[PDB]
C-alpha cells in the first residue's frame, strides 16, 4: 500500500491546488488547506525508500522535513492569510507553495515513489 | 569469443523463465516418483532443456516486436541475429523431444499431441498480435504452459497421460502470473506514453492492487486446504507467508525470489508426503 | 547526445615514430568506441571496435586501449598509407555520434 | 522471389477468367454433395459467434459497404463447401468451424482490389495481393492442419471428432479462398470507380502483410517434425 | 563479399526535393537494417537513422526527424532517402552503412557517397 498510498496522497495534492485555482468562496479554501495539512502531515511520515539504509539523522532526512516544514509553513501562512475571506493572497501563496514543492519536496517524491516500485 | 554470445544468450531470458520452465519439470518428476516409484536421470534433463528451448524461442518472437518504436546487452544488435537464435533454440528443442521419445515408453502421438499441440502452440495464435498486444497475450501462454510442462514431464516419465498433474500445477500457474502482472504494473506509465496496452493499464491502478493480492494470496489458501485435509507435509509452502506479507506491503526480484522458495518448497512437500496419503496418487 | 571530444586537431608526425589519439568522451559509455579511417576522397574504414579489438585485414600496428570515459588509439610505425583523419563513434546510446577528427602530417 | 512470381501468376490466372472457374468450382462441389454433452456445445456456439461479430465489428471501422458485402459472400460459400464435405465424411460442428475461419485474409485481398482505378488495374491488384498472401496463408493452412491433424490419433472419441472437423474445416477454408474467392471479388468489381481505400491502405498494406520472422520460421520447423509424426505413425507404424 | 552500390551526384535548387538509392547486394536483404550517415563540409559525420528493410520500421535521428525520411524497396533490393525542403546548409556527402556479418561487430560496410548540392 505505501506507493499505492503515496500516488494518490501526490494526486490529491494536484487535486487540492486545482479546486484552489477554481475556487470562488471561502469554506472550501478553509477546507482545502486543513487537508492539505492532513495530506503533508500523513506523507511526513512516509519514508523515502531511497533512504532507509541511513538513520534518521542524516542531512537530508532534515531538509527533508524541512521541505515539508516550509510546505506546512505556507499552509498556516495561507490559514491567518485566507480565515478573513481574501482568496487572491491565499492563490499567491499557492503559487508559492508549488515554487518551494518543485524545489525539494517533487524533485525528492518523484524519486521516492521511484525507487518504491523498483523494489516490487 | 564464447562469453560476448554468452551475454547475448540472456536475450530469450524474462524474470519469470525459472517459475514457468523448470520448476513444473521438477515437480512433474517429483509426482512421478511420488506415483509410480521409479525415476529417470536422463528423462529429467532432456525435459529440462525441451521445455527450456521452447520458452525461451517464444520469447524471442516478443523481442523481435521491440525493434518497431526502438525500445531495444552492450552490443549493436540486428533483426538477423534474433531469428537465427530463435531457430537454433527450436530445433534444440525438437532434437531433445526426438532423444525422450527413444528413451522413454510413452506412445509418439501422446508426445507429438503435447510437445506440438500444448508447448509449441503459442507460435500458432502469435505473430498478428503486434508490438502493442504482446503482454495482454502473454497471460494466455504462462497460464498454459505451466501445467503443460508439468503433465508433459510426468507423461515421459511414467509412460501415459494423466489429468491430476494440471491440477496440482495451479499454484505455481498462479504465482507466474504474479511476477509477469507485478512487472506489468511497474512499466504502467512507459507503457502507456509509448501506446503499448498490458492488463494492469486496462484495470487500472486500484483493482491491479487488488488482483497482484489475489494471485499472491490463493496459492496459500489451495496449500492450507491441501495441508489439513489430505497430508500435514505439504504445509511447507505455508513458511513463506511472512514474505508474502511484506510484498502486499511493498505496493518484481523480490517477487520472483519468492515463487522460487514456494516452487521449492512445494515440491519439497510432494516428495515427503506419506504414501497414498495425496489424491489420485 | 553523448558528445565526444579529441585532443590534437592536427598532430604532425614523422615516419616510424610511435602515435597517439585521445577520444574522451562526456559520459561513461562502457567499452563502446569504433575508430574509423577516412583517407581523402574516400569512405570511412573500420579499425577497431569497442576500443580494442582488431579488425581482419587491417595491418597489426593498429591497437586500440582504454575504457570507462577516456580512449586512445595508437599506431606504432606510420607509412604513406596512414595519413589521413581519424574518428572515434560511439554505438552505446542513441543517437550515435563522431568525433572531431584527428588528422595526421608529415 | 519464385513463390511470390508462381501465386503472381496464379492470382493473375483466376482474376482474368472469373466465370469459367467459379462454374467449374461449383460444379465439382454439385459433383461431390450431389453424387450420394449440450453444455460443451453451448459454450463453444456461444463463444464462436461472439468471435465472428468481433471480426466483422472490426471489418465495419473501414467505412465501407462492399468489403462487408465480400467478406460476407466468402463465408457463404466456405460454410456451404464444408457442409457438402462434412456430409461426404459422416449442424453441431459448426462452432468449431467458425472459429477456423480466416475473415481478416479475405478482406486483405478485397482491400488491394478496392484499392484500383481501372478495370484493367483490378486484375493486376488481385495479383499483386494473391503474391503477398499466398505463402503466409499456405504456411498457416499447412501447419494449422498437420497440428489439429495429431489429435485424430490420441484415442479420445470426442477429441478425435473435433480434431477431423478442424482438419476439413481448415481445408475447405483454403480452397475456396485460392479457387473461388479471387473469381468473386474480380467479377462483383468488374460488373459494378467509387472505391476510395487508396491513401489509407497504400501505405499500411505492406507493413500489415508481413508476419514475425522468428514465428514464419519455427513453424518450417514444426510442419517438418510433423510430417515425421505422421509419416511414422502411419506406414511404419 | 558484400557491396552497397549507391547513386550519383545531385545537383538541386533551394526548396525541392531530392532521392537518393542504396542498391545493398551480396546478402539477405532482409534480415539487417540499413542506417544512413551526413559527411557536412568540415567533415563532421552525423547519424541520420535507420530502416528495418523488412517492414519499414524507421528509427530517426531526433535533429533530422523532419527533414530525411527513409523508405525502402524489398523487391529490387534498394533503400531510398528523401530530403525535403532543402537549404545551402545541406550540401553534403551521405553515405549509406550496415553492420557486421556475426553479431558483435560494428560498422564495416560503408557505401560511396552521394555528393549532393543545393
Ligand atoms: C493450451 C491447449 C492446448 C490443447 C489442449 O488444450 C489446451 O492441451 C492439451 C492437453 O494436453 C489435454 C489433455 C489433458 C489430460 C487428458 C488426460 C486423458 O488421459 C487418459 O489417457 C489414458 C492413456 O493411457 C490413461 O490410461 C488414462 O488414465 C488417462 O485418463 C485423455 O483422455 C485426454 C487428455 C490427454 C487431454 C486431451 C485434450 C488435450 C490434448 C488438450 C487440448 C487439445
Ligand atoms: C490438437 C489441439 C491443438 C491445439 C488446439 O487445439 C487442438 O488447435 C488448434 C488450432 O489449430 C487453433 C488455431 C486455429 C487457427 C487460428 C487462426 C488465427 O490466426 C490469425 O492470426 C494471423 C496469422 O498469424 C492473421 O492476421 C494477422 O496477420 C498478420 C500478418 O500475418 C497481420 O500483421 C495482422 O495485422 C492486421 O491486423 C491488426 C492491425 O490493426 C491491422 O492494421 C493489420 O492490417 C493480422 O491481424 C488480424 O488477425 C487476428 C489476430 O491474429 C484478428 O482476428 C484480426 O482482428 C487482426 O486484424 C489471421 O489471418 C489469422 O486468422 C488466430 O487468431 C487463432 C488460431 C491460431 C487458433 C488458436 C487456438 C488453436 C491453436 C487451437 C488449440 C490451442
Ligand atoms: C519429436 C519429433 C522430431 C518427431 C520424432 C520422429 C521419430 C519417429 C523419429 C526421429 C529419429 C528416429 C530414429 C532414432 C533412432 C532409431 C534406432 C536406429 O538404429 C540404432 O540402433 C542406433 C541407436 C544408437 O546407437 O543411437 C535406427 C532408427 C531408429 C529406429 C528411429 C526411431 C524413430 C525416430 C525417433
Ligand atoms: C488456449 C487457447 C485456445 C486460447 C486462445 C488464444 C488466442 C486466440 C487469443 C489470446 C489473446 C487474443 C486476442 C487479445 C486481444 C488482441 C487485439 C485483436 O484486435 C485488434 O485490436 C487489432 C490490433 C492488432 O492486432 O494489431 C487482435 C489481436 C489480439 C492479441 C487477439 C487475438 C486472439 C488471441 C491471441
Ligand atoms: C497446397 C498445394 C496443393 C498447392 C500450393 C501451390 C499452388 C496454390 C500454386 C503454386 C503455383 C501455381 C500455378 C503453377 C503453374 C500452373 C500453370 C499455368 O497456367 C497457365 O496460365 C498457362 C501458362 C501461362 O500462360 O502462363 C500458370 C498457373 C497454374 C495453373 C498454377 C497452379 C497452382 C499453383 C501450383
Ligand atoms: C500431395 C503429395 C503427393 C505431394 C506434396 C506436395 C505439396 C503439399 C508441397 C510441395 C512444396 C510445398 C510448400 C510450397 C510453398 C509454401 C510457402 C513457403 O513459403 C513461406 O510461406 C515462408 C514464410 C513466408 O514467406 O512468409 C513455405 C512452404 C509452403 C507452406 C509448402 C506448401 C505445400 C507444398 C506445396
Ligand atoms: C502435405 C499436405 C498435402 C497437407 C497434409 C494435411 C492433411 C491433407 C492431412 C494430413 C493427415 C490427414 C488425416 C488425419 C487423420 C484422418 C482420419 C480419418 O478417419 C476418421 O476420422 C473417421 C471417419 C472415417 O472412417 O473416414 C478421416 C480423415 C483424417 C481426419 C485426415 C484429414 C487430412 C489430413 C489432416
Ligand atoms: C477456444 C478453445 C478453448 C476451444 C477448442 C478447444 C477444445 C477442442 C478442447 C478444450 C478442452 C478439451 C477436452 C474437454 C474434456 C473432454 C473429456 C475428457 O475426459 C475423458 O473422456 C477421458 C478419456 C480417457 O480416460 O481416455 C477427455 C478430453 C475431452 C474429450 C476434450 C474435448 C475437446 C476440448 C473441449
Amino acid at each position: 500500500a505505501r506507493r499505492l498510498a503515496l500516488e494518490d496522497n501526490w494526486e490529491t495534492l494536484n487535486d487540492n491546488l486545482k479546486v484552489i485555482e477554481k475556487a470562488d468562496n471561502a469554506a472550501q479554501v478553509k477546507d482545502a488547506l486543513t487537508k492539505m495539512r492532513a495530506a503533508a502531515l500523513d506523507a511526513q511520515k512516509a519514508t523515502p525508500p531511497k533512504l532507509e539504509d541511513k538513520s534518521p539523522d542524516s542531512p537530508e532526512m532534515k531538509d527533508f522535513r524541512h521541505g515539508f516544514d516550509i510546505l506546512v509553513g505556507q499552509i498556516d501562512d495561507a490559514l491567518k492569510l485566507a480565515n478573513e475571506g481574501k482568496v487572491k493572497e491565499a492563490q499567491a501563496a499557492a503559487e508559492q507553495l508549488k515554487t518551494t514543492r518543485n524545489a525539494y519536496i517533487q524533485k525528492y517524491l518523484e524519486r521516492a515513489r521511484s525507487t518504491l516500485q523498483k523494489e516490487v | 569469443s564464447w562469453r560476448q554470445k554468452c551475454a547475448s544468450y540472456v536475450l530469450a531470458l524474462r524474470p519469470w523463465s525459472f517459475s514457468a520452465s523448470l520448476t513444473p519439470v521438477a515437480l512433474g518428476s517429483a509426482l512421478a516418483y511420488r506415483s509410480q516409484g521409479v525415476l529417470d536421470p536422463r528423462l529429467l534433463v532432456g525435459c529440462a532443456v525441451a521445455v527450456l528451448a521452447v520458452h525461451g524461442a517464444g520469447n524471442l518472437v516478443s523481442t523481435y516486436y521491440d525493434f518497431s518504436k526502438g525500445i531495444d546487452v552492450d552490443r549493436i544488435l540486428e533483426p538477423q541475429d534474433v531469428v537465427r537464435f530463435g531457430v537454433f533454440l527450436y530445433t534444440l528443442g525438437c532434437v531433445c523431444a526426438a532423444c525422450l521419445y527413444y528413451l522413454s515408453t510413452l506412445k509418439l502421438e501422446h508426445l507429438a499431441l503435447i510437445y506440438f499441440g500444448g508447448l509449441s502452440g503459442s507460435f500458432l495464435y502469435t505473430g498478428g498480435i503486434g508490438f502493442k498486444y504482446v503482454a495482454l497475450g502473454d497471460l494466455i501462454i504462462l497460464i498454459t504452459f505451466g501445467p503443460l510442462a508439468v503433465m508433459f514431464a510426468y507423461a515421459v516419465q511414467v509412460g501415459s497421460l494423466a489429468i491430476f498433474p494440471l491440477v496440482y500445477a495451479i499454484p505455481l500457474a498462479l504465482s507466474t502470473e504474479a511476477i509477469l502482472h507485478s512487472n506489468n504494473t511497474r512499466d504502467m506509465e512507459s507503457d502507456q506514453e509509448a501506446g503499448i496496452v498490458t492488463l494492469a493499464i486496462l484495470i487500472g491502478p486500484t483493482f491491479s492492487y487488488v488482483l497482484y493480492n489475489t494471485l499472491l494470496f490463493l496459492p496459500y489458501l489451495i496449500f492450507s486446504i491441501l495441508a489439513t485435509h489430505c497430508s500435514i507435509s505439504l504445509a511447507l509452502p505455508l513458511l513463506t507467508i511472512p514474505m508474502a506479507f511484506s510484498l502486499e506491503r511493498q505496493f518484481p526480484q523480490r517477487t520472483a525470489k519468492l515463487n522460487l522458495l514456494l516452487g521449492l518448497f512445494y515440491v519439497f512437500g510432494i516428495i515427503l508426503a506419506p504414501a497414498g496419503s495425496l489424491p489420485r496418487l | 547526445d553523448i558528445l565526444l571530444t579529441q585532443s590534437p586537431a592536427i598532430l604532425s608526425v614523422s615516419p616510424g615514430e610511435r602515435v597517439s589519439f585521445s577520444c574522451r568522451a562526456s559520459q561513461s559509455i562502457g567499452t563502446s568506441i569504433h575508430w574509423y579511417q577516412q583517407r581523402t576522397n574516400g569512405s570511412p574504414r573500420l579499425v577497431i571496435k569497442y576500443a580494442s579489438e582488431s579488425i581482419s585485414g587491417i595491418p597489426s600496428r593498429f591497437s586500440g586501449s582504454g575504457s570507462g570515459t577516456d580512449f586512445t588509439l595508437s599506431i606504432n610505425s606510420v607509412e604513406s598509407e596512414d595519413i589521413a583523419d581519424y574518428y572515434c563513434q560511439q554505438s552505446n546510446s542513441w543517437p550515435y555520434t563522431f568525433g572531431g577528427g584527428t588528422k595526421l602530417e608529415i | 522471389d519464385k513463390l511470390s512470381r508462381l501465386f503472381r501468376m496464379h492470382g493473375l490466372f483466376v482474376a482474368s477468367h472469373p466465370w469459367e472457374v467459379i462454374v467449374g468450382t461449383v460444379t465439382l462441389t454439385i459433383c461431390m454433395m450431389s453424387m450420394n454433452d449440450i453444455i460443451i456445445l453451448t459454450i463453444t456456439r456461444c463463444i464462436a459467434i461472439l468471435y465472428i461479430y468481433f471480426q466483422f465489428q472490426n471489418l465495419r471501422q473501414l467505412g465501407s459497404r462492399y468489403i462487408l458485402g465480400i467478406a460476407g459472400l466468402f463465408t457463404i460459400f466456405s460454410s456451404f463447401v464444408f457442409s457438402t464435405v462434412v456430409i461426404h465424411f459422416l449442424n453441431e460442428a459448426l462452432p468449431f468451424f467458425l472459429l477456423l475461419i480466416d475473415l481478416s485474409r479475405a478482406s486483405a485481398l478485397a482491400k488491394f482490389a478496392l484499392s484500383s482505378n481501372s478495370q484493367d488495374e483490378v486484375r493486376e491488384n488481385i495479383a499483386r495481393g494473391m503474391a503477398i498472401l499466398g505463402p503466409t496463408f499456405t504456411l498457416d493452412a499447412l501447419v494449422e492442419c498437420l497440428v489439429i491433424g495429431v489429435g485424430t490419433m490420441s484415442g479420445v472419441r470426442q477429441l478425435e471428432i473435433m480434431c477431423c472437423f478442424g482438419c476439413m474445416s481448415v481445408l475447405a477454408n483454403y480452397f475456396v479462398f485460392m479457387t473461388f474467392f479471387p473469381a468473386c471479388v474480380s467479377l462483383v468489381l468488374e460488373l459494378s470507380p467509387i472505391w476510395q481505400l487508396s491513401h489509407f491502405a497504400r501505405v499500411l498494406e505492406e507493413e500489415e502483410n508481413r508476419p514475425n520472422p522468428v514465428t514464419q520460421r519455427v513453424k518450417m520447423i514444426m510442419s517438418l517434425g510433423l510430417v515425421l509424426v505422421h509419416a511414422h505413425s502411419r506406414w511404419i507404424a | 563479399e558484400v557491396q552497397l552500390q549507391q547513386s550519383g551526384p545531385e545537383l538541386v535548387k533551394p526548396g525541392a526535393s531530392v532521392k537518393m538509392s542504396c542498391k545493398a547486394s551480396g546478402y539477405s536483404f532482409t534480415g539487417y537494417f540499413m542506417n544512413w550517415v551526413k559527411q557536412s563540409h568540415g567533415k563532421s559525420l552525423e547519424w541520420i537513422g535507420r530502416i528495418n528493410p523488412y517492414n519499414g520500421d524507421t528509427f530517426y535521428n531526433q535533429k533530422f526527424k523532419g527533414k530525411a525520411t527513409l523508405t525502402v524497396d524489398k523487391s529490387s533490393r534498394t533503400a531510398h532517402m528523401e530530403l525535403r525542403s532543402l537549404t545551402s546548409a545541406d550540401s553534403a556527402l551521405y553515405f549509406c552503412v550496415r553492420r557486421g556479418e556475426d553479431y558483435g561487430s560494428s560498422y564495416n560496410y560503408w557505401g560511396q557517397g552521394t555528393t549532393v548540392t543545393v
